[PDB]
């Protein structure tokens, strides 16, 4: 998110799109991890 | 995630039966200029979609700098 | 070459002739197979929906990979006038040909045709053992004149007329004989469907008369294109032209008949060779000593051989000949080039030759991988020969004109010598030698300006 | 072929990724490459090159 | 450019046809793509001089080409019937006419023993048949260079379901056509939008999937979209929407598979680790420790 805000904030939103598309796979795959890290950890506090 | 019976099938083979000994005018498959609108509509879509997708499929050039 | 001919002779018919020759099915189910693949898939997509098609769907069904062949087949469709482009709304829109819709159509799905294909009488005769030796009788005496050897038997004065006419097989009645010009002996390089259409072709071009019928003539041959070998065909169906021009075809070989002036006639395989095509005879060895070892028993084979083969013996197997010097000067004085010989020499070359070649390539590209020759199937050296006879022969070119000179002033000199330049007939210049020399053709521009 | 005494039979875990379709170029998690096409896995959802 | 051989294998069930004439408001469906049929045959020998068709139909009871006629019934044959007009061109009136005379016995043959129902298609077994065809055809030679296609013609109706047992012809017939560079292109008419083994089949093949719902406007589809000739497939795109998953499904529950488990023996597809630590396939005894270890629950800190 820092880098998206940077390349937003340096690039001004015309070319940022294509760094988070070239990232998107990445972020969602670490999201899902973090996801079911999340899961797993409210399902063993119950 | 209808079975049909022996009697309509007899039926529906002896309409194909007779349907192929009175006349096969092949001249029939010609569509009505309406139908083939929307074939042509359905065809010319899945055509837009696949090369659309088939536009562009070493590592690919990239727009941004290195 | 087969094709490409055909369809430059389509292309120089007018539109509307056209659309006339797209009345029978059977013309527009021959000019059909004359396409593009691409364009034969669009024009068959395209026939069976009524609607106008956009272009742009016909470039969208194109890959990028393809464009190219996309705009070659564009280019001949609309060239050949099957489409008729409009332009309403803003959008380049096609539509089909409407009559070679509609004849395609009756052709694909059957139904009024008008006997395009003819009517069989299913009386038949043996198609091997005498359509087939009529045709390759007729075609081997018409070729055996055209070579030049000796013939009890002469093909008819249409034939020699037209071979007189045409571009080829140029005569002389100073010596009272025929002779073979470069493209004589061209003709023989080709296999016989795309020499059939190039005689078919120059008959098309000399059919100026009255009495033919242009688009009769089209329809009959795409006809004879279209029909099957092995039975006969009732003549009723056809016109009094056309009649007329089915027995010059029987006079040419294309098709059988019985007697003149019958009810029936049958077509031989010449028929169905001029739609597309489909050790071998005439199979030679050329060796360093300039001998020629030909396996061919036809007597056109052996023929064609004496053009520039000084032959020395004959058997039943091949004839043993030798290329002289002399052989090849009378084959160059024909206007037969060196490379039609190399050529000819080439394509009949045997598979003994080619394994040779192959080994010598192997041998070669694992010694000195670093660089690719070609396949060099028969020795270089004869071929060497036959372009240093070639070179021999040509010592001279002679470009007959006139020279002006003897100027006292550079620049009128030089102004005429560029006004030479300009009109693109000047073949010399030079200041030092105050001389300028121009064509005979570019004789009459110079002399007109130098007279006003 | 293998012989009756090996007993190593045993269950392998394995996922059939779907065949992703997207025009703009991607990370791949295998090369870090930039690749158009790919196959997202079906378990971590991370994009590969070739199966 | 180059001549094909187009080798249609048009699956002819009348319990499938009688469905697809009941759940649609017309009759006699076979007629309309039939006729379809044939004048894309027509069409694809008018594409060249020197191209062939060969057509398998897949009946209820076994497989029978359609033409060429068999060798035997040639030589015992000729009772010319008129169901086609004796008009058209030579070359077109042969295929058209031996077609409809061997659909004709096929049809008499289907209503002599209408009253044995089978519970096994063979649409894969023609396909496979097709697949000899064409490499009989292609050895021969008789034409060099001759390409080759497949085209499919089946029908689902909405009464059959997908069946598990042609799998691994379908995929066989796959690797075949893949093997020999013939695409497989099929034309699927019924109420069931999807049908995923022949939809593998077009992808895997490079061929094209189709899927129609109304017999009428049949031929503008075929000779829109299943004309692409094998000279010019790189430089035709194709429309066959639907992209496949290329999945399958699990052994014991049927369902399509996600991350899952597969025997290291007979390979068998399992979404679940199997009851009696025993594959069902294969009967091979599993190890109760590696189970163990895929049935371990992942960690997190509380
Ligand atoms: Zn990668
Ligand atoms: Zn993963
Ligand atoms: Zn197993």
């Amino acid at each position: 998110n820092e880098l998206f805000q940077d390349v937003l904030n340096g690039d001004g939103e015309s070319m940022s799109n294509t760094c988070t598309a070239y990232l998107k796979p990445v972020l969602n795959s670490i999201t899902l991890a973090t996801h079911k890290y999340d899961e797993y950890f409210n399902e063993y506090n119950n | 995630t209808l079975k049909v019976s022996n009697q309509q099938m007899l039926q529906q083979l002896s309409l194909v039966m007779d349907n192929l000994i009175n006349k096969l005018d092949l001249n029939q498959v010609v569509p009505n200029n309406e139908v083939s609108n929307k074939i042509n509509k359905r065809v010319i879509t899945a055509i837009k979609i696949n090369a659309k997708q088939a536009k562009h499929n070493l590592e690919v050039k990239s727009t941004l700098p290195i | 070459s087969l094709k490409h001919s055909v369809t430059q002779y389509l292309e120089e018919i007018p539109q509307q002739v056209q659309n006339r020759l797209y009345t029978s099915p059977a013309t527009c189910l021959a000019i059909y197979r004359i396409l593009p693949p691409l364009a034969k898939f669009f024009i068959m997509a395209m026939v069976f929906n009524e609607n106008e098609v956009p272009l742009l769907d016909l470039d969208k069904w194109v890959n990028s990979n393809g464009k190219l062949q996309f705009q070659n087949a564009i280019k001949s469709m609309k060239s050949l006038h099957l489409l008729i482009p409009n332009k309403s709304s803003g959008t380049l829109m096609i539509n089909l040909n409407p009559t070679f819709k509609i004849s395609l159509r009756n052709a694909l799905t059957g139904g009024e045709v008008q006997n395009s294909f003819g009517v069989v009488v299913e009386e038949n005769v043996v198609s091997l053992d005498l359509l087939d030796e009529y045709s390759a009788n007729k075609w081997e005496t018409i070729l055996h004149f055209m070579v030049g050897t000796p013939l009890a038997k002469i093909p008819s004065e249409k034939v020699l007329n037209l071979l007189k006419h045409s571009k080829l097989m140029e005569e002389v009645n100073s010596t009272g004989e025929f002779k073979i010009t470069n493209e004589g002996f061209q003709f023989l390089l080709q296999e016989i469907n795309s020499q059939l259409w190039t005689l078919l072709l120059q008959y098309l071009k000399m059919i100026e008369t009255s009495k033919m019928d242009l688009v009769d003539v089209l329809h009959f041959i795409f006809m004879l294109g279209a029909l099957e070998v092995g039975k006969a065909y009732k003549i009723d169906a056809l016109s009094e032209t056309q009649r007329i021009m089915l027995q010059d075809m029987r006079d040419y070989g294309l098709v059988f008949q019985k007697h003149s002036n019958d009810s029936i006639f049958y077509p031989t395989k010449l028929a169905l060779m001029l739609t597309s095509d489909t050790i071998p005879d005439g199979s030679l060895i050329v060796e360093t000593n300039f001998k020629i070892y030909s396996y061919s028993n036809s007597p056109l084979q052996i023929a064609v051989l004496s053009l520039f083969v000084h032959l020395k013996a004959r058997f039943v197997n091949m004839v043993l000949g030798q290329i002289t010097r002399e052989s090849i000067r009378r084959a160059l004085t024909n206007g037969i080039t060196a490379d039609q010989i190399i050529a000819y020499l080439e394509t009949h070359a045997h598979p003994q030759m080619r394994r040779l070649a192959e080994e010598k390539l192997e041998k070669k590209l694992e010694l000195d991988p670093n660089c690719k020759e070609p396949l060099q199937v028969l020795p270089p050296t004869v071929v060497d020969q036959i372009r240093l006879w070639q070179l021999e022969l040509d010592r001279v070119i002679t470009y007959e004109g006139s020279l002006y000179s003897d100027f006292e002033t550079s620049q009128e000199y030089n102004l005429l010598s560029k006004y030479a330049q300009d009109i693109g007939v000047l073949l010399w210049k030079d200041d030092k030698k105050k001389k300028f020399f121009i064509s005979k053709e570019g004789n009459s521009q110079v002399l007109d300006f130098a007279k006003r | 072929p293998v012989n009756k005494i090996n007993k190593g039979f045993t269950l392998v875990k394995m996922g059939f990724p779907t065949r992703i379709f997207e025009d703009t170029p991607t990370f791949c998690s295998c090369h870090s490459k930039l690749v158009y096409g790919g196959y997202f896995c079906p378990n971590c959802h991370s994009k590969v090159c070739s199966l | 450019e180059s001549p094909s051989l187009l080798t249609v294998i048009i699956e002819i069930a009348p319990k499938l046809w009688t469905t697809f004439d009941e759940e649609g408001n017309e009759k006699g469906s076979i007629i309309k793509v039939l006729e379809a049929l044939i004048v894309f045959l027509n069409a694809h020998l008018a594409f060249n001089s020197a191209n062939k068709v060969a057509v398998i139909a897949a009946y209820s009871q076994g497989i029978k080409y359609l033409y060429p006629e068999s060798t035997s019934a040639l030589k015992a044959s000729r009772s010319d019937l008129k169901i086609i007009n004796s008009d058209m061109y030579r070359r077109f009136r042969n295929v058209d006419e031996t077609l409809v005379e061997e659909i004709y016995k096929l049809f008499e043959l289907e209503k002599k023993q209408i009253e044995q129902n089978s519970q096994r298609s063979t649409l894969a077994g023609a396909m496979s048949a097709g697949l000899t065809y064409v490499n009989r055809i292609s050895k021969e030679s008789v034409t060099t260079s001759l390409k080759s296609r497949l085209l499919v013609l089946t029908c689902g109706s909405g009464s059959s379901k997908d069946e598990i047992f042609q799998y691994i012809p379908i995929m066989n017939c796959i690797f075949s056509a893949t093997k020999m560079k013939c695409p497989i292109d099929v034309v699927k008419i019924g109420g069931s939008k999807e049908s995923t083994f022949l939809q593998q089949t077009t992808d895997a093949t490079n061929g094209v999937y189709l899927h129609v719902e109304s017999t009428e406007g049949l031929i503008q589809y075929l000779a829109t979209a299943m004309f692409i000739d094998p000279s010019l497939r790189p430089i035709i795109v194709k429309p066959n929407h639907g992209s496949v998953d290329f999945r399958t499904s699990c052994y014991l529950t049927g369902r399509v598979v996600a991350v899952g488990f597969i025997c290291s023996v007979c390979l068998c597809v399992l979404s679940i680790i199997p009851p009696g630590n025993k594959c069902p396939a294969c009967d091979s005894q599993f190890d109760e420790h590696v189970i163990a270890k895929l049935k371990r629950k992942p960690v997190v800190p509380r």
